[PDB]
DNA sequence: CAGAGGATGTGGCTTC
DNA sequence: GGAAGCCACATCCTCT
């Protein structure tokens, strides 16, 4: 299967499971580049949930959209996931996947990757309503700088 | 001429009696039209100086604040807008106050 | 076109 | 100085 596919695949903490390799910095709710599949060495019966988390220092558990796939010969192919939540700068998720066998399994993926708002991307006393509307399109400026 | 937001450049227009021609009030509540597109789209590119800027793209912007419960539109009435935050609160004059200044 | 939204580029601007 | 982040759009596009 690693044949067919060279490349593609990633080893887990998990010596029972792969899954494929993520990007290093990907923009966030953007739809990614390689659908992500969770590959089990062992004998997963099909149907078997397998959810995935990521997380870390910053997002104990961030936002994703489609972490939840089922398990079929051996694969879990997820449909369109993808990290809402972000990284933080400079930092990367640790993905968690959870296969709901019976005991449950978990696989670590760590430092897998970096989500950002743009990701990876090509280097570079009465006032009136003049006075009340440019206080107000600036309330961010100076809201932030004096606080 | 500093950090700007659409629905912000659009409530300038709305308080400048000189505009009225091409974007003005409907006097129902915070509702309004886009009597001449084009011109309010020439005019918001200029503030954020993007010569291409048109009503396709400005409406664009519109659109993307639908969600974040700024402006809905009117169902029906081409053009037809309608700011949905607390102007009142943010500005202090109910609908009336303003549109009679 | 007008109008809803999705996908993704762009330029301002703050943070390290 | 400038790369790395955030933000609001600016572009563009498919239908209806």
């Amino acid at each position: 299967v690693l044949a067919d596919h060279p490349g593609e695949l990633v080893r887990t903490d998990s010596p029972n499971f792969l899954c494929s390799v993520l990007p290093t910095h990907w923009r966030c709710n953007k739809t990614l580049p390689i659908a992500f599949k969770v590959v089990a060495l062992g004998d997963v019966p099909d149907g078997t949930l397998v959810t995935v988390m990521a997380g870390n220092d910053e997002n104990y558990s961030a936002e994703l959209r489609n972490a939840t796939a089922a398990m079929k010969n051996q694969v879990a192919r997820f449909n369109d996931l993808r990290f809402v939540g972000r990284s933080g700068r400079g930092k990367s998720f640790t993905l968690t996947i959870t296969v709901f066998t019976n005991p449950p399994q978990v696989a670590t993926y760590h430092r897998a990757i970096k989500i950002t708002v743009d990701g990876p991307r090509e280097p570079r006393g009465s006032l009136s309503f003049s006075e009340r509307l440019s206080e107000l399109e600036q309330l961010r400026r100076t809201a932030m700088r004096v606080s | 001429s500093g950090p700007i937001q659409l629905w912000q450049f659009l409530l300038e227009l709305l308080t400048d009696k000189s505009c009225q021609s091409f974007i003005s009030w409907t006097g129902d509540g915070w509702e309004f039209k886009l009597s001449d597109p084009d011109e309010v789209a020439r005019r918001w590119g200029k503030r954020k100086n993007k010569p291409k800027m048109n009503y396709e793209k400005l409406s664009r912007g519109l659109r993307y604040y639908y969600d974040k419960n700024i402006i809905h539109k009117t169902a029906g009435k081409r053009y037809v807008y309608r700011f949905v935050c607390d102007l009142q609160s943010l500005l202090g004059y109910t609908p009336e106050e303003l549109h009679a200044m």
